[PDB]
């Protein structure tokens, strides 16, 4: 509970009236992608 | 009151690395630390000159004391300039100068913009203005008025009527002369009179000494001299010791600049107080009960000092 | 009233011209803005600094080194950036102390100049203070201090007191001033010659105790009345 | 052109005996300014010299006056900056963030100081 | 595109949200940097399109509390966050 | 008009806006 997190930040079980910057927020990635060029120059092992 | 510090500059490479080129190459990897160091030191240096101008350059034009230095019994020879000495300072100013006692591997002291002679001329202008005109030259165009009438104004400023002066001009003049004369005797006999302004010079020299002495510290490295590290060890593990020494010396220099900024804040406060006292005590009479010294204020006189100002309240 | 009002109007009008033409009139607030911007820029710049590490980017450190070997590089980068941020905090604290001093001065000037009138010399501007006006600024306050300055001064001869009937008279206000032929009482900051009478002078002692005393008539308005 | 000053040796400027209110301060009472076509160094001028006419019996009194307006500028506040330890220190990466915990309560101190500054501005 | 994703463009590992850009790279510039060397923009290796690298949404959260002595209700302030998202 | 002006660094807005200061 953000009140519980505020209590932890103050290291107290009672929180006085006010505004407390308890922690930070950040959005995690949804997935992963990779980009590369048209790497298609196959070695001559195929023809060998 | 202290008004300024000793303008100091530190050369990173000469301090951290000395004459070592290999160390100088490594120091680049630590970024803009030295840019911040030199910018802060330059800011402090410019602030010293700003404080000096704000204290002493309050009068726009230099007033000259009249050739006939008679002021109805009042005697300012002890505070007015003496032509005999090469620098035209007053006797009390000379004693103040005498009493205050005053590139080593990257540490240097830059000179102030205003020379001691220029500050003496500024003080002489402030004096001549005060004795000849009173508070008029602080509000606008200076207007001459004999010192007897300026003093009558000033008594009327403390509730005492004018007639108290004219009916007792001679006794008051003698009292003022004796009070002025006792100042040199008190200063000469009391060697600790100027501690408040000797302390800043002492702290600056002491900070410089601790900065210089800390180079001997090994900071946990094998040796405190970079040349031995570079000669004894090959670059791979030599770089580890050089990193330790460089980190230690950067930390010491950063601490030095932080202390310089903290002390510059106090000196800036002192210079602001000095300017306020100049304005409210020399360019006028202060109803502020205890600002221009103890007791009901009459007037004050400034005297130059190596890094401050002395007010004869 | 008309001349003074016109002078005030002209000065207020010229304030805008002075502000716009001047290249760095607002230099002090721009200094705070530049200090903050430079502090942030240098703090960001330190991120690219390697601090003796093989690289200043954490991903390469974690990529081309084993965790046991990369731990020293990570420790170096972390300690360097922590030191940089601590230096930033210390500089912010020092500049905040300076800003607090400036804000206390601004509040005192508001209270004295704007909410009252200041007898302090050179506090509410240069000159005999009348009043001041506050103007909002992005990170400061601009004070339009209104001041009074003497002009068109003229020489005169004076004596400390006027002796009449064997007794010395002294002025309630101003000075005893004469152009050379007639003696008048005048207020200090604006030439307003008054006729010398008992109304504007008080007696104190006999005349031989005053240096430079002079003689002149001191009319008594009751005598013409002859009640 | 070379000139010697207590602050050091100056090259590229000509010393002139004239005294002007100066622009660029060099030190030891020496300044420099653009002559107009050349750079000139000179001793500072502390303003005009005015032997105000003192006498034991003379006064000067204003017969007129002017009411003038001047602008004073004082900063009152500064930007309220906030800093995130993890992102700045190591760019919001998990491996680095895990190690950063070992350094203790530095961030609490720094953020407390910054919040105090922010509240002080208000 | 248009959502937070871990990206690798012929190297240049990073995380952010990808959007099409109007900045015109020269025929030889692969990626761009803003002031202080932030990887502001990148060119797609395959499509040769120009994409910005915008950091994922972040900000501090502050809890408004009327005093635990008064009540346990609280309001949370997401500093710098637009209500169009979390 | 005369005076004019992430990586974890952000600027909070002041409590008093320009309109309220005016
Ligand atoms: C007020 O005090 C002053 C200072 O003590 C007195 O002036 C002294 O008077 C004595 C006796 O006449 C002289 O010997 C001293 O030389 C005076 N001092 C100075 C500095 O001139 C003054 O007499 C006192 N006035 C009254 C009415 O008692
Ligand atoms: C002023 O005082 C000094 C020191 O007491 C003295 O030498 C000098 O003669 C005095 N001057 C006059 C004009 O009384
Ligand atoms: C008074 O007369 C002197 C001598 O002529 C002159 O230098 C000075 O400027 C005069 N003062 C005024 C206020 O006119
Ligand atoms: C001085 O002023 C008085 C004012 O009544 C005038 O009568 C007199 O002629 C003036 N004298 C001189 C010398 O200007
Ligand atoms: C004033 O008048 C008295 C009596 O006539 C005389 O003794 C005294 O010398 C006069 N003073 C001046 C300054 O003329
Ligand atoms: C400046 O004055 C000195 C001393 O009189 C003189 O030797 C020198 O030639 C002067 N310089 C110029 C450029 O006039
Ligand atoms: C006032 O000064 C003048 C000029 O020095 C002088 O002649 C005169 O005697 C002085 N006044 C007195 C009362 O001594
Ligand atoms: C890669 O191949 C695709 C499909 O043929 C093509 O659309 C794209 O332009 C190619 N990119 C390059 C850099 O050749
Ligand atoms: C809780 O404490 C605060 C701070 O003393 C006070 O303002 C408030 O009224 C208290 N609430 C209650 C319900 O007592
Ligand atoms: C929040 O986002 C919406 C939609 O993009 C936009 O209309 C609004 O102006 C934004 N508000 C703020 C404060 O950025």
């Amino acid at each position: 509970d953000p009140l519980s997190e505020t209590k932890c930040t103050l290291k107290s079980f009672t929180v006085e009236k006010g505004i407390y910057q308890t922690s930070n927020f950040r959005v995690q990635p949804t997935e992963s992608i990779v980009r590369f060029p048209n790497i298609t120059n196959l070695c001559p092992f195929d023809e060998v | 009151l202290p008004v300024s510090m000793t303008k100091t500059s530190v050369d990173c490479t000469m301090y951290i690395c000395g004459d070592s080129t290999e160390c100088s190459n490594l120091l680049l990897q630590y970024g803009s630390f030295c840019t911040q160091l030199k910018r802060a030191l330059t800011g402090i240096a410019v602030e010293q000159d700003k404080n000096t101008q704000e204290v002493f350059a309050q009068v726009k034009q230099i007033y000259k004391t009249p050739p006939i230095k008679y002021f109805g019994g009042f005697n300012f020879s002890q505070i007015l300039p003496d032509p005999s000495k090469p620098s035209k300072r007053s006797f009390i100013e000379d004693l103040l100068f005498n009493k205050v006692t005053l590139k080593f591997k990257g540490l240097t002291v830059l000179p102030p913009l205003l020379t001691d002679e220029m500050i003496a001329q500024y003080t002489s202008a402030l004096l001549a203005g005060t004795i000849t005109s009173g508070w008029t030259f602080g509000a606008g165009a200076a207007l001459q008025i004999p010192f007897a009438m300026q003093m009558a104004y000033r008594f009327n400023g403390i509730g005492v009527t004018q007639n108290v002066l004219y009916e007792n001009q001679k006794l008051i003049a003698n009292q003022f002369n004796s009070a002025i004369g006792k100042i040199q005797d008190s200063l000469s006999s009391t060697a600790s009179a100027l501690g408040k302004l000797q302390d800043v010079v002492n702290h600056n020299a002491q900070a410089l000494n601790t900065l210089v002495k800390q180079l001997s510290s090994k900071f946990g490295a094998i040796s405190s001299v970079l040349n031995d590290i570079f000669s004894r060890l090959d670059p791979p593990e030599a770089e580890v010791q050089i990193d330790r020494l460089i980190t230690g010396r950067l930390q010491s220099l950063q601490t030095y600049v932080t202390q310089q900024l903290i002390r510059a804040a106090e000196i800036r406060a002192s210079a602001n107080l000095a300017a306020t006292k100049m304005s409210e005590c020399v360019l006028g009479q202060s109803k502020r009960v205890d600002f221009c010294g103890k007791g009901y204020h009459l007037m004050s006189f400034p005297q130059s000092a190596p890094h401050g100002v002395v007010f004869l309240h | 009233q008309k001349l003074i009002a016109n002078q005030f109007n002209s000065a207020i009008g010229k304030i805008q011209d002075s502000l716009s033409s001047t290249a760095s009139a607002l230099g002090k607030l721009q200094d705070v803005v530049n200090h903050n911007a430079q502090a942030l820029n240098t703090l960001v710049k330190q991120l690219s600094s390697k601090f003796g590490a093989i690289s200043s980017v954490l991903n390469d450190i974690f990529s081309r080194l084993d965790p046991p070997e990369a731990e020293v590089q990570i420790d170096r980068l972390i300690t360097g950036r922590l030191q940089s941020l601590q230096t930033y905090v210390t500089q912010q604290l020092i500049r905040a102390a300076e800003i607090r001093a400036s804000a206390n001065l601004a509040a005192t000037k508001m209270s004295e100049c704007v909410l009252g009138q200041s007898k302090r010399v050179d506090f509410c501007g240069k000159g005999y203070h009348l009043m001041s006006f506050p103007q909002s600024a992005p990170h400061g306050v601009v004070f339009l201090h209104v001041t009074y300055v003497p002009a068109q001064e003229k020489n005169f001869t004076t004596a400390p007191a006027i002796c009449h009937d064997g007794k010395a008279h002294f002025p309630r206000e101003g000075v005893f001033v004469s152009n050379g032929t007639h003696w008048f009482v005048t207020q200090r900051n604006f030439y307003e010659p008054q006729i010398i009478t008992t109304d504007n002078t008080f007696v104190s002692g006999n005349c031989d105790v005053v240096i430079g005393i002079v003689n002149n008539t001191v009319y008594d308005p009751l005598q013409p009345e002859l009640d | 052109n070379v000139f010697q000053t207590r602050a050091g040796c100056l090259i590229g400027a000509e010393y002139v005996n004239n005294s002007y209110e100066c622009d660029i301060p060099i030190g030891a009472g020496i300044c420099a300014s653009y002559q107009t076509q050349s750079i000139i160094a000179y001793t500072m001028s502390l303003g005009a010299e005015n032997s105000v006419a003192y006498s034991n019996n003379s006064i000067a009194i204003p017969t007129n006056f002017t009411i003038s307006v001047t602008t004073e500028i004082l900063p009152v506040s500064m930007t309220k900056t906030s800093v995130d330890c993890t992102m700045y220190i190591c760019g919001d990466s998990t491996e680095c963030s895990n190690l950063l915990l070992q350094y203790g309560s530095f961030c609490t101190q720094l953020k407390r100081a910054l919040t105090g500054i922010a509240v002080e501005q208000d | 595109k248009n959502k937070c994703v871990n990206f690798n463009f012929n190297g240049l590992k990073g995380t952010g949200v990808l959007t099409e850009s109007n900045k015109k790279f020269l025929p030889f510039q692969q990626f761009g940097r803003d002031i202080a060397d932030t990887t502001d923009a990148v060119r797609d290796p395959q499509t040769l399109e120009i994409l910005d690298i915008t950091p994922c949404s972040f900000g501090g959260v502050s809890v408004i509390t009327p005093g635990t002595n008064t009540s346990n209700q609280v309001a949370v302030l997401y500093q710098g966050v637009n209500c169009t998202e979390v």
